[PDB]
């Protein structure tokens, strides 16, 4: 009702001290698909499933990698997605040219959370509506950083994002004493991610073609699995 | 469909241009007759109070250049500035050329002018519309007419402003092409003695113009325009 | 080596006066100030269009503070004006 | 947001509503009037001092835009001040530091009626909510007294009154001016129209005028050279106003 | 060697060149020019598309004193921020309105002259002293044509290097016209 | 805009050739100012007003010396009408510094500005790229230096009006003359000078 | 070429102003102000055109034709513009003052430096035998056909020749 | 929807520049015919007042080079300056290049000028509908373009624009076979003049012509009296 | 879709070709299609001549609708190009040695 009088752009607020143009855009992510990540002292891996237009078309890039030592996965808008990966390639290797240094991923985190709040203040630009998991590994440890369009960025052990992620969710809630000290095993941490994954689904199962899982650690340069490859984490 | 000149109406027509049509209409009628041998310009000056200096106001013509001349309605704040640069146009093309402009180019120029303010979402059209007269030897004497839509059209005799209708049906009746410009001068003025709404249209009201006979350009003071106007004995 | 030695420096004296200026007053009064200063000048700027008058806006010579100043740049002063409408909006 | 539509349109009746606007500001404003006479020029307004507590010198309504010309304005006084400072710039830039000397009145008039013209079709300004008096003398047009409204348009006067006593001080100056007046008798009709608009205390602190006559040695401020003439324009002071509105 | 020669008569302009170097401006207007290679060949073929421009745009052919004036103006412009690259210029044409043949110099300072006849190159010297005697503004075309035959005699008999002999091309009433080379 | 530099090209290459450079007009030899008790005395071998009681004497090009004092004279102009009151020596003399060092002295311009404000009486000088210096008393020109000489061999504290004018024009007689004088509270005062083949063919043409 | 370098001289007496030119003319009038110019032909030309066109434009706004002393100040002012690229000119201006209805003459430099005179001006080429043949020929007053003779003999003691005489109301062209 | 050129219609349409289209109908009735090596174009001139100057001014169809015509129907004033527009490219790709501009080129110039003026909301698109036509340079194929607003743009063997163009356009369709169009320069100018009549109920003072042929040739006639009478005997 | 007998059907290209191996066919608003075609044509033509070796169809399909992603921001920091994305789709068609025929 009166929403309606105070949602049409970026920049006006609403009596209540609400801003629902900005409330919109975080909700934009429950139209994308699930994806999963979750923490081990000595790997972090991302799970997510991937979706096609019909069953005649290829399946989307769920998982994109930027350098050996990180990567990210993303849900909701493919414009906003394609813009916030691109940025953060181009920022991970200026940052690995000019100082010779691996981008740190809580840099890297604040540098796109600084670029994603800026669009909110200024009218005409219109908030991103890509939720996305940045994961990596570096001199610091693992790191998983959950991602929101509106600026907010979070250390995490383990995450859902996208629609009926918040099974997921809570089944990392319920295994998050036990998944963390899986460190050391690569294997079984992806099994417990997929199993996280497994909460989420309502109609369709996990297959070879759509479920794509990425793993990181100091062992493990950043690697992207699909197709038969994920036949045995299945 | 009126707030912004940029945008058509559902019947293809522009509601701003055509108010600056109606406008005009408001401005004190301006009548331009083409003879054979020359050209004249009248104008009932709208202002009028017995305190207005008369004898140096002249803002209801203007000269453009030696054998070119034009009478003006609307606003007279729009028309300086048309005027000013159809002056600058005219003398370039002189410098370069090394040729008098031909009337109609500048005409050209003129009419480009005032349809590009049409188009620029931030500028409003020109609330004005000239009668040009002038010779060239590319056709000799010409009337040309320009409204602020930016069209221009030829004529042999033309009225506009305040009551055009019935000067153009009065010149459309009496109006001949074998005039010369003693007699074009009791057309003209009889024509305007019979549109204004004042009771006899004394010499004050009048402003008037003339190109005849290289050519000799001559704008009238009010002294010769009251003898001209007792030589007609309205 | 062609070129007077005076025109490359002169070319772009305002500009470039402007841009130091706006330096060193980010320096001594932070972000905000060249921020507000820039903005009001790009938000004349861009509103004021006029292709006829190459004089130039009134509040212009107001935020540069040359409202009571002359130079030479200003006794000294594909040109129609649809080239201007192109060339402005950048359509 | 590279473009800004233009504040100012037609309304359907063929008027512009920002200019009609401004016009009705303009009549609002406090009274100004100004008498061309046979040798000079006389222009006056009443001071719309706030309270008593104001400097009344500070609050210098008319102001000479060079040695041969005076402006007073009705109406917006912030408008006015800002386009006296541009047309002062333009009166030296544009004309004089090309032909060598100050431009005549008809001339500066255009340039001002040009700026006030610019601002009634743009995206991003309204029209200037002024009219001023512009009153000089020009080594060939002799003295002359234009007015320019608002909108740009602008034409000569014999005497004119703008503002709130605009129409009574109209008419009056339409029944005693006449021909051979001279300065001195111009400045007594001035005064005597102005005391019918002005209420409460009517005296040289509440009325500024200023008069074009002849030349001034005295304000020069140097001697020699007698090729420079003086200047023209001169404002009268409250003791002087005082002595010629006391007969 | 590249030379221009131009004559202007009682009812004709007869321009002549060594091989090209000259470009039509409209129907009874043409220029031949001089100088460097490529920067010369490049401002004449931008005037000649000038000319074409102003000439659709107000339907009607431009008289050659104002080609003139315009190509003068044109030049004083290019020259204005560059080494002045030593191009000279010869504009002929029927003025049709004033219906009197009418030849112009242009030189790569910018001036312009109404020269009865001129010349650049090797031909600035030469060749006058033959025109000095026996040009005259009353002949006819054939005279002329005579007159600028014996001119290039001339030229050869100064000249030991093999000379290529120049183009012809005369402008009238009926507007440019070509001669087979003589 | 502004000074365009758009034959520089042109005249290098002309300079090249045989086609001579016509020369600039000098201005003269010697310049000096005097401060005196009560006012400050400008002396030239033509002297260019900035404001009615700020005086210039302009040595080297007497284009450039008039063009840039004209200039920044009705710069003042608009200054002291905008705010209203006097103008004083020392913004003319941070504006022509200022905008001789603008153009990197290319404007050849060596410059003595003297003048009386509510805060007294001035005098300074400035050189081109504004190199400025203030004194008691100067001298600019290629006959400065017996001036000078002159100056500091006669110039004394609290010498009055006559003394002053006799100083500087003998100052300037050591290196005809006009000199103008500035008396605070008083206007300043330009005293100039103080020192059968008829083979005939007719025609009338249009005015 | 020989076009370039032509002298020009202009002389003042009672009541008229001689302007007159060794030669495609030199001497060119805009209302009744006459500028006579010297150097090469495409400077000539250029400020021939340029000042016809502001002059046009300056009559067109006031109504007014130009008086002598206004143009000499337009004319100072055009050439200081590109004083880094001077015009290579050493014109000369004369005329009738219409109000006051003083003759004037004025020289210039190639800067646009007012070299203002009431007795005579020469420039271009010999300039200094010309100066001093004209100093020791010429004397003040003079009525115009004096004027006229005296000019003459100045040029002709320095063909083609073009002598301006201006009067308050008539102009009288002559070719020598 | 209608407020704006950035917003499509809720059905894909944009309908300010489908107003613009509308627009174009304003104007007089122009139609262009390809015959087997000519090309006619027709132009409903308006009814001119007995006062207008007919010896100035008298044409629309107007030239922007040797070898090609533009026709137009809709606000003149638009007109010009794109005509203006079409001129200087030509002019300038015969300077860059040294071959003329091929009417192919020439129509997706002008196409992409309209187009340009519609790519932001600050500007007002053309309401005008070019017609370009004309011959290749040095080549005999005879091409016909028309030109929209929005800059779509497409060639035709005969098209019409302008005021009641449907029903011209429809006798067009009934009448011009693509199997044998009209050879002869005269029998097209014949379908032409019998098309616009179909619309200008007045004679053929109102009714002008352009014929352009190969090899650079344009012509327009004033003698189409004698076909507006054959017509009429054929009538 | 020929509205009419009249217009050229030979002479309408809703197919095209970008490169000898690459081409395309589109739908929707043509003008902008015709915009989009240029910018493939251009990005095909300056990787050939850049790298001497043919273009990649799945780089063409990410440059083209990396254009088509200007009604925003660009896929590298670009600023909006246009207020309104495209009303125009289309399938690209092509072969790669290191893909085989494919269709985008």
């Amino acid at each position: 009702m009166f929403r309606n009088n105070y949602d049409g752009d970026t920049v006006t607020f609403s009596p209540t001290g609400r801003l629902f143009q900005v409330e919109y855009a975080l909700e934009a992510i429950k139209q994308g698909s699930v994806t999963v990540g979750l923490r081990s002292n000595t790997h972090a891996v991302l799970v997510a499933l991937k979706r096609n237009a019909d069953e005649l078309s290829s399946y989307q890039k769920k998982i994109i990698k930027c350098d050996e030592h990180m990567g990210l996965s993303l849900a909701g808008l493919a414009p906003d997605a394609r813009v916030l990966s691109n940025y953060l390639r181009q920022q991970c290797n200026y940052s690995s040219l000019v100082f010779n240094r691996k981008l740190a991923v809580e840099r890297a985190g604040h540098l796109l959370c600084d670029k994603a709040q800026k669009n909110t203040q200024s009218y005409g630009g219109r908030p991103y509506g890509v939720g996305l998991l940045i994961i990596g590994y570096d001199k610091s440890g693992a790191h998983l950083l959950e991602f929101q369009p509106s600026g907010n960025v979070t250390e995490l052990y383990g995450t859902a994002i996208g629609a009926r992620s918040q099974g997921a969710k809570t089944y990392l809630e319920r295994t998050l004493d036990t998944f963390i000290k899986i460190d050391g095993n690569p294997d079984e941490l992806i099994k417990a991610g997929v199993e996280a994954i497994s909460q989420s689904l309502r109609d369709e199962s996990l297959t070879v073609d759509n479920l794509s899982i990425a793993i990181v650690g100091k062992d493990t340069p950043f690697t992207i699995y699909d197709g038969e490859a994920v036949a045995k984490y299945i | 469909y009126d707030s912004r000149t940029t945008i058509f109406s559902p019947e293809g027509r522009l509601y701003q241009v055509e108010y600056a049509l109606e406008s005009i209409s408001h401005a004190g009628t301006a009548i331009g007759i083409m003879a054979s041998d020359g050209i004249v310009l009248a104008a009932e000056r709208k202002v009028t109070s017995t305190l207005l200096e008369q004898d140096t106001s002249t803002e209801k013509l203007y000269k453009l250049n030696d054998k070119i001349a034009v009478a003006v309605a609307g606003l007279t704040a729009d028309a300086e500035i048309l005027i000013n640069t159809a002056r600058i146009h005219a003398q370039n093309y002189l410098k370069t050329y090394n040729e008098d402009i031909p009337v109609e180019i500048l005409v050209r120029r003129l009419s480009d002018i005032k349809q590009g303010y049409t188009q620029h979402g931030g500028l409003r059209p020109f609330g004005v519309s000239f009668i040009y007269a002038g010779y060239d030897d590319r056709y000799g004497y010409q009337l040309y007419t320009s409204n602020p839509s930016g069209n221009y059209t030829g004529w042999k005799a033309i009225s506009v402003g305040a009551n055009t209708s019935a000067a153009q049906t009065l010149l459309q009746m009496d109006y001949k092409d074998d005039m010369k410009v003693d007699d074009a001068i009791e057309l003209a003025l009889k024509t305007l003695s019979k549109t204004t709404d004042s009771s006899a249209l004394t010499y004050d009201r009048l402003e008037f113009a003339t190109i005849r006979k290289e050519v000799y350009q001559k704008i009238f003071k009010p002294q010769e325009i009251k003898d001209i106007l007792v030589k007609t004995g309205i | 080596n062609d070129r007077h030695p005076l025109e490359s420096t002169l070319k772009n004296w305002e500009t470039t006066q402007r841009q130091r200026q706006m330096e060193q007053y980010r320096q001594i009064f932070g972000i905000a100030e060249p921020m507000k200063r820039t903005m009001e000048m790009e938000i004349v700027n861009r509103t004021d269009f006029n292709p006829l008058s190459t004089n130039g806006s009134i509040h212009r010579d107001i935020l540069l503070n040359k409202e009571c100043s002359i130079d030479w740049e200003d006794v000294y002063p594909g040109d129609d004006v649809h080239s201007k409408i192109e060339k402005q909006l950048g359509i | 947001d590279r473009y800004s539509f233009s504040l100012t349109t037609f309304s359907p009746s063929g008027k512009l509503g920002q200019i009609d606007y401004a016009l009705t500001a303009v009549k609002q404003g406090v009274t100004s009037l100004g008498i061309k006479a046979t040798n000079g020029v006389v222009i006056a307004t009443e001071k719309k001092s706030s309270s008593p507590l104001a400097m009344s010198e500070t609050l210098s309504k008319v102001s000479l835009l060079t040695p041969d010309i005076g402006a007073v304005y009705s109406g917006m006084g912030p408008d006015y001040r800002v386009l006296v400072d541009k047309s002062r710039k333009v009166a030296h830039t544009s004309y004089k530091r090309i032909y060598g000397e100050y431009p005549p009145t008809k001339l500066l008039v255009s340039e001002v009626a040009k700026i006030m013209q610019e601002a009634t079709q743009s995206g991003g300004v309204r029209p200037f909510g002024v009219s001023l008096l512009i009153a000089g003398h020009d080594e060939f047009n002799g003295f002359s007294l234009y007015q320019v409204d608002p909108s740009g348009s602008y034409f000569p006067w014999k005497a004119t009154a703008i503002g709130k006593g605009s129409v009574a001080a109209k008419t009056f100056l339409e029944k005693r001016w006449n021909d051979e007046l001279e300065l001195e008798d111009a400045i007594h009709i001035a005064l005597l129209t102005l005391k019918e608009s002005v209420e409460g205390e009517f005296n040289g602190d509440t009325i500024e005028l200023a008069i074009i006559g002849d030349e001034n040695p005295d304000l020069l401020g140097y001697t020699g050279i007698p090729t420079d003439k003086g200047p023209r324009f001169r404002k009268l002071t409250s003791q002087e106003i005082n002595d010629r509105l006391e007969a | 060697m590249d030379i221009i020669l131009g004559i202007r008569v009682q009812d004709s302009v007869i321009l002549a060149s060594s091989k090209d170097k000259t470009r039509q401006l409209s129907p009874h207007t043409l220029m031949s020019f001089a100088g460097e290679a490529g920067d010369t060949v490049q401002f004449a073929e931008y005037i000649q598309a000038n000319i074409q421009l102003y000439s659709i745009r107000e339907d009607y052919e431009l008289s050659p004193q104002a080609v003139s004036s315009f190509v003068r103006q044109e030049l004083a412009k290019s020259i204005r921020s560059r080494r002045p690259y030593q191009v000279n210029v010869l504009i002929g044409g029927y003025d049709k309105k004033k219906n009197k043949p009418e030849l112009y110099q242009i030189d790569y300072l910018g001036t312009k002259v109404e020269l009865p006849y001129g010349a650049h190159g090797y031909s600035g010297f030469y060749t006058f002293s033959l025109l000095d005697h026996h040009y005259r503004p009353d002949m006819t075309t054939e005279e002329g044509l005579d007159l600028l035959k014996l001119c290039v005699q001339e030229l050869e008999k100064r000249m030991p290097m093999d000379f290529k002999g120049v183009i012809v091309k005369i402008v009238d009433k009926d507007g440019i016209r070509q001669v087979d080379d003589f | 805009a502004g000074l365009s530099f758009d034959n520089y090209q042109r005249n290098n290459f002309l300079a090249e050739n045989s086609h001579t450079q016509p020369k600039a007009t000098s201005t003269g030899t010697t310049i000096v100012g005097v401060k005196f008790n009560n006012g400050v005395v400008i002396a030239a071998d033509k002297l260019h007003r900035i404001s009615p009681k700020i005086w210039c004497a302009g040595a080297g090009t007497a284009a450039d010396t008039e063009a840039v004092t004209q200039l920044i004279g009705s710069n003042i102009e608009l200054h002291s009408l905008y705010t209203s009151r006097e103008p004083r020596v020392v913004s003319a003399l941070q504006m022509l510094k200022q905008h001789l060092f603008k153009y990197q002295g290319h404007i050849g311009a060596y410059l003595i500005v003297a003048g009386v404000d509510p805060t007294g009486s001035h005098l300074f000088s400035i050189h081109a790229h504004g190199s400025t210096d203030v004194g008691y008393y100067l001298s600019l020109g290629s006959g400065s230096l017996a001036a000078m000489a002159v100056l500091e061999s006669h110039w004394k504290q609290d010498l009055t009006k006559e003394e002053a004018i006799k100083l500087a024009s003998d100052a300037i007689q050591a290196g005809n003359v006009d000199v103008c004088v500035m008396e605070i509270g008083k206007d300043a005062e330009y005293l100039r000078n103080y020192l059968t083949t008829a083979v005939l063919k007719e025609s009338i043409v249009n005015i | 070429s020989s076009i370039n370098g032509g002298i020009v001289v202009a002389m003042t007496g009672k009541d008229c102003v001689a302007i007159a030119c060794d030669l495609f003319e030199k001497i060119f009038h805009y209302g009744h102000v006459f500028l006579g110019i010297t150097g090469l032909a495409t400077d000539v030309t250029t400020l021939n055109e340029m000042f016809r066109y502001k002059t046009n434009l300056y009559k067109l706004k006031e109504e007014r034709a130009i008086e002598p002393e206004t143009f000499t100040q337009l004319v100072s002012s055009s050439l200081y513009e590109r004083r880094f690229g001077p015009y290579f000119v050493g014109p000369v201006v004369a005329g009738i003052n219409s109000k006051s209805g003083k003759p004037f003459i004025a020289g210039f430099d190639l800067i646009g430096c007012i070299d203002e005179a009431k007795d005579f001006i020469v420039s271009g080429t010999a300039s200094d035998q010309l100066f001093g043949m004209c100093e020791s020929l010429y004397e003040p007053n003079l009525e115009p056909e004096d004027l006229f003779e005296t000019i003459s003999q100045a040029l002709l003691n320095a063909w083609g020749a073009v002598v301006y005489i201006i009067k308050k109301d008539e102009v009288v062209k002559r070719y020598l | 929807y209608d407020r704006a050129l950035s917003i499509f219609s809720p059905d894909g349409h944009i309908f300010q520049v489908e107003y613009a289209l509308e627009a174009v109908k304003r104007g007089t009735c122009a139609v262009g015919v390809k015959g087997k090596n000519c090309v006619v174009l027709g132009c409903e001139r308006r009814s001119t007042l007995k006062l207008q100057d007919t010896r100035i001014t008298p044409s629309k169809v107007s030239k922007i080079d040797s070898h090609v015509v533009l026709s137009f129907s809709g606000l003149n004033a638009d007109s010009r300056i794109l005509i203006e527009k079409a001129r200087v490219e030509a002019q300038s790709h015969r300077l860059t290049l040294e071959d003329p501009v091929t009417v192919e080129y020439l129509t997706r110039y002008v196409a992409g000028v309209q187009q340009r003026y519609t790519q932001s909301g600050g500007v007002r698109p053309f309401g005008v509908s070019t017609l370009i036509a004309g011959f290749d340079p040095r080549d005999d194929e005879p091409k016909l373009y028309q030109t929209e607003p929005s800059g779509i743009y497409s060639s035709w063997s005969a098209q019409t624009i302008g005021r009641n163009s449907k029903t011209v356009r429809e006798f067009l369709e009934k009448n011009y076979d693509r199997k044998e169009p009209p050879a002869t320069v005269e029998e097209c100018v014949k379908l032409t003049v019998r098309s616009l009549l179909e619309v200008v109920q007045t004679g053929a003072k109102n009714i002008e012509i352009t014929v352009v042929k190969p090899d650079s040739d344009i012509v327009a006639l004033s003698s189409e009296e004698i076909n507006q009478y054959v017509t009429q005997i054929e009538q | 879709r020929a509205t009419s007998p009249l217009l050229e059907s030979d002479s309408i290209e809703k197919i095209v070709e970008i490169d000898r191996h690459i081409g395309c066919a589109m739908s929707g608003l043509t003008a902008d299609a015709r915009s989009m075609i240029e910018h493939a044509r251009t990005a095909a033509v300056t990787h050939n001549l850049y790298y001497d070796e043919d273009i990649n169809v799945e780089s063409l399909t990410q440059s083209v609708c990396d254009l088509a992603l200007r009604f925003g921001e660009g896929a590298s920091g670009e600023e909006r190009l246009m207020s309104r994305p495209f009303g125009v789709a289309l399938l690209i068609a092509g072969h790669d040695a290191d893909d085989g025929y494919q269709l985008f």
